[PDB]
RNA sequence: GUUAAUGUAGCUUAAUAAAAGCAAAGCACUGAAAAUGCUUAGAUGGAAUUGUCCCAUAAACA
């Protein structure tokens, strides 16, 4: 029986999404009471400070509009999390799959997950593994192959070779679902958020 | 949800008026804070 | 089969209210998740400006529970820290005396 | 330990009152001493 | 002193905030249930495949903490 | 001259009452019941009843407690029971709704203090 | 279509004599939490009778 292990890479969003109007009005309410409970040319200095914010380039809340189709680029999304998804081509079946590398019983699951990054990611960016319990097991047969879907969160985002010839795409949830055509893969999104 | 805990009101027992200012970080990120003085922005070196 | 130790969480933020507001918030989530919190201590201001830091005690954790919990904590954050930890009353001792007698 | 402890006296009082009505083997003080209409309600 | 209309306006927006927060709580609670069920479901999946692997896996990692993430 | 339970010194609520008016606040509904020593509810007023709730905007409200108090009083007045003993807990007594409901009983003529038995 | 699921509101073997109780949320409050007060939300997609069909849905076979 063929042995295969999959790593579900995760990246946290850099910047939070904008507040909803109901959040905004509550922000006004807490500010309004904040003034109520508070105890009691500066504008020229204030103008100098406010423009100093403008000159310094700020981190955009969402880079999707600028990136658009830069899926291979690591920072595909800033508002939401990212899942690394890398095409795996095989003779029996060629389908878009999650980062996968063989797994051996002697090597523990975390060690297998580390090898997936060391064998496929091959980049400075680092990921951390929390629990040794797998996040999903899905088997597709033609020959029967079982894939172990481990999970990984990105400690750092120092991606190397952003434009790998390999078809690596970072998809938060939606673009990921489309690629995962087989129902076994489609179910991989059960633990994904 | 980051905004789940970000949005809160001051329940402290009395305090001086705090004005909104941005602590601009060297990587371009910004964070809202309430400061005692009527400033506008702060810069992390 | 081994069980996690009691791990303290140090929440340091620019605003005293925000640090405490997150500190109380995590406790509420901890209580909902059935996480025991022994104490919610506050540290002195870091006089130089100042910074405010609050300890939220956490006791009891599991491998699966750890994975989900910290992930939730990351999203909940609007500076996180996770570290292993480092006068009795009259009734407490009276029971204590009998056991050792 | 695992079971929750009453944080309010009222909930215990409801539990205490419920038990009093419920029968017990030991001697106790008590022993010695359409659809369419509903739809209309929802509319109202 | 705030006028009754001012309190009415502040109360009105308070109702909107409370309604949304309760909706978030249900959504957040359901999200945790989905997260837990999937994670718990993942636990059972490999148990059928090979329970022996879990005996090592279920043991906690002492070196995992202290771990700080933003 | 009817008897009253004069014991239960260590146990609260006191049993020294011919009739006790117990008001129960549920998660969504508030109900008031008058019961005899036997515990049988002679007269019951509940917001869950269709007639009241159709005319009552929100099942749980301070005014709803006021409304049920007046409604129960009329049921009590027509029944002929004018005197009862109500012993709210300290926080229950502090509750404005219970105070408002009690005010309805007083204005409606219902008295929450019964007279002591005569020998 | 075969196997298999899933069908009162988070929970209940609450209910067919009247769609209930509990859990849960927010606000006031201040060590924290809790309590307390003011408030917020919801269902039988469903027919059986006790204390399986049923169509729908969605899976392995297909």
């Amino acid at each position: 029986w063929r042995l295969s292990g999959a790593l579900c890479l995760q990246r946290p969003p850099l910047i939070t999404k904008a507040l909803t109007p109901l959040q905004e009005e509550m922000a006004g309410l807490l500010q309004q009471i904040e003034v109520e409970r508070s105890l009691y040319l500066a504008q020229d200095l204030e103008d100098m400070w406010e423009q100093a914010f403008l000159q310094f380039r700020p981190g955009a809340r969402e880079t999707e509009a600028d990136k658009k189709n830069d899926r291979t680029s690591l920072h595909r999304k800033l508002d939401r999390n990212l899942v690394l998804l890398v095409r795996e081509k095989l003779g029996d079946q060629d389908v878009w799959m999650l980062p996968q590398v063989e797994w051996q019983p002697g090597e523990t699951l975390r060690g297998t997950a580390e090898r997936i990054l060391a064998t496929l990611s091959e980049n400075n960016m680092e990921a951390k593994f929390l629990g040794n319990a797998p996040c999903g097991h899905y088997k597709f047969k033609f020959l029967g192959v079982k894939v172990f879907f481990f999970k990984a969160l990105l400690l750092t985002g120092d991606f190397v070779q952003a434009g790998k010839k390999s078809r690596h795409v970072w998809a938060s949830k939606e673009e990921l679902g489309d690629y995962l055509q087989p129902k076994y893969l489609a179910q991989v999104r059960r633990f994904l958020l | 949800d980051c905004s789940r805990a970000s949005l809160t009101r001051l329940r402290r027992q009395a305090y001086a008026r705090l004005y909104p200012v941005l602590l601009v970080k060297q990587d371009g990120s910004t964070i809202h804070i309430r400061y005692r003085e009527p400033r506008r922005m702060l810069a992390m070196p | 089969d081994y069980e996690y130790g009691v791990l303290n969480i140090h929440l340091t933020a620019y605003d005293m209210s925000l640090a405490e507001s997150y500190a109380q918030y995590v406790h509420r989530l901890c209580n909902r998740l059935s996480i025991k919190v022994e104490e919610s201590y506050a540290m002195p201001t870091k006089t130089m400006l100042t910074t405010h830091e609050r300890v939220v005690q956490i006791s009891g954790l599991s491998a699966t529970f750890a994975e989900i919990f910290l992930e939730v904590l990351q999203s909940n954050l609007p500076r996180l820290s996770v570290r292993e930890h480092t006068f009795k009353a009259r009734p407490e001792l009276e029971e204590l005396l009998a056991k050792l007698n | 330990e695992r079971l929750e402890k009453y944080r309010s006296f009222e909930r215990y009082r409801r539990r205490a009152e419920q038990e009093a009505r419920a029968p017990h083997w030991w001697r106790t003080y008590r022993e010695h001493f359409r659809t369419q209409k509903l739809l209309e309600r929802k509319h109202f | 002193e705030h006028s009754p209309e001012e309190s009415e306006r502040r109360a009105l927006l308070l109702k909107r905030w409370a309604l949304f927060k309760q909706q978030e709580h249900e959504m957040e609670r359901d999200a945790i249930r989905s997260m837990l069920e999937a994670q718990q479901e993942a636990l059972e999946e490999l148990k059928l495949e090979s329970a022996e692997l879990y005996a090592e896996a279920i043991k906690r990692d002492t070196s995992l903490f202290p771990f700080e993430k933003e | 001259v009817a008897r009253k339970e004069r014991g239960w010194a260590t146990v609260w609520p006191n049993r020294e009452f011919w009739h006790r008016l117990r008001v129960v606040k549920t998660q969504h509904h508030v109900e008031a019941f008058v019961e005899h020593l036997n515990g049988q509810v002679v007269v019951s007023a509940s917001t869950r009843e269709w007639a009241i709730k159709k005319h009552l905007y929100s099942t749980r409200n301070v005014v709803a407690c006021e409304s049920i108090g007046r409604v129960l009083a009329q049921r009590c007045l027509e029944a002929g029971i004018n005197f009862m003993v109500y012993q709210p807990t300290p926080w229950e007594a502090s509750s404005d709704s219970i105070k408002r409901l009690q005010n309805a009983m007083t204005e409606s003529g219902v008295m929450l203090r019964e007279p002591r038995r005569i020998y």
